[PDB]
């Protein structure tokens, strides 16, 4: 028995591409994983749910050839409506031409083969080790909400359970 | 032109295949549960009338030891064989039989467990009467089958058999 992806690395980011190619063999299982806490297995004798904590994340490439602006959201994705609702968050990346930042680009494009190391004027990479470490020691801080930023969090949470609402259709 | 065949029912308690252990050998047991695959009928031996031997010793009777070979055993006198059995089909009575393994049925059986089932082997009249799908009222007779110990001058497994079957269940 070996379990790949949502059980290989687990209490960990699980990081996916071509998102909407998963067909739906990856599709309703990780449609649990949204419930997290579990991925159930009845196939042969073994009927166990076993622990995907993994943590989810996806590249999502619409269908071809491109995003068209004037198309409502959702028409480029060709997932689910209802699995949409389960991640958090998303970010959607348009590339759209503009003569000013396409230069930098094709200047950063050309900063290949020219040369091997990419940055300048001014960044300073942050390395892996030393990161992560700051990465993990800040899982254990476990914070408390108080209260004041909780009401808060009801309050404005309100107009956002209006204009995303009083936009209606 | 008699070969008689015993059979006994209203047995004191139904037992299941899970229930299956070696004690019950050379004892009757009542189970019942679903057909599998019944095979086409074909004779038993009981006894044949093999000889010679070398050259001619029409020794008939026995050799109903499971395998079912060989006559020519401490003949004839004086035949001396050894040699060849040498087989006489004509002489030999026969009867049945079938092969037709039960399954266990799925009421009693504890999801998920994908139940496990050997054969009942129909010698006797009772051969037969089977249909498949049906559970039945069987005879136990534990026993064995040849195909972990060996006979220093093997492998062995489960063999229900029944000398009498009903159709109920």
């Amino acid at each position: 028995l070996e379990g790949g992806a949502l059980v290989l690395a687990d209490n960990g980011i699980c990081c996916i591409d071509e998102f909407d190619k998963m067909d739906e063999s990856d599709r309703t299982a990780i449609h649990e994983v949204m419930e997290q806490q579990t991925i159930s297995i009845s196939k042969a004798g073994i009927n166990t749910t076993l622990n995907a904590r993994t943590s989810i994340l996806a590249a999502a490439n619409p269908l071809y050839g491109r995003y068209n602006p004037r198309l409502s959201p959702l028409d480029n994705i060709n997932l689910p409506a209802a699995l949409l609702s389960r991640f958090d968050i998303l970010f959607l990346m348009l590339d759209i031409p503009s003569r000013d930042d396409d230069e930098k680009l094709a200047e950063h494009v050309t900063y290949v083969h020219m040369h091997n190391k990419q940055p300048d004027l001014d960044f300073t990479p942050v390395e892996p080790s030393k990161m992560r470490e700051y990465i993990a020691y800040a899982k254990t801080k476990r914070p408390v909400m108080s209260e004041a930023v909780n009401d808060y969090v009801v309050q404005a949470y309100i107009r956002l359970r209006q204009d995303s609402k009083r936009e209606m259709d | 032109e008699r070969v008689f065949q015993i059979s006994f029912f209203n047995l004191p308690t139904v037992h299941r295949i899970r229930d299956i252990r070696s004690e019950k050998i050379g004892s009757l047991l009542s189970i019942s549960g679903t057909v599998t695959r019944t095979s086409e009928v074909r004779p038993e031996l009981y006894k044949a009338s093999f000889t010679c031997d070398m050259c001619r010793a029409i020794v008939d009777n026995v050799e109903q030891s499971f395998k079912y070979t060989e006559p020519t055993f401490c003949p004839n006198p004086s035949c001396e064989n050894r040699a060849f059995w040498t087989l006489n089909v004509t002489r030999s009575r026969f009867l049945d039989w079938q092969k037709v393994r039960i399954q266990e049925n799925a009421n009693e059986i504890p999801t998920g467990s994908m139940p496990r089932t050997l054969d009942v082997i129909l010698r006797g009249d009772s051969v037969e009467r089977a249909k498949p799908g049906d559970r039945c009222k069987f005879t136990g007779v534990e026993i064995v089958v040849p195909d972990k110990p060996s006979s220093t001058l093997l492998t062995y497994k489960i063999s229900f058999l029944a000398c009498h079957v009903i159709s109920i269940g």
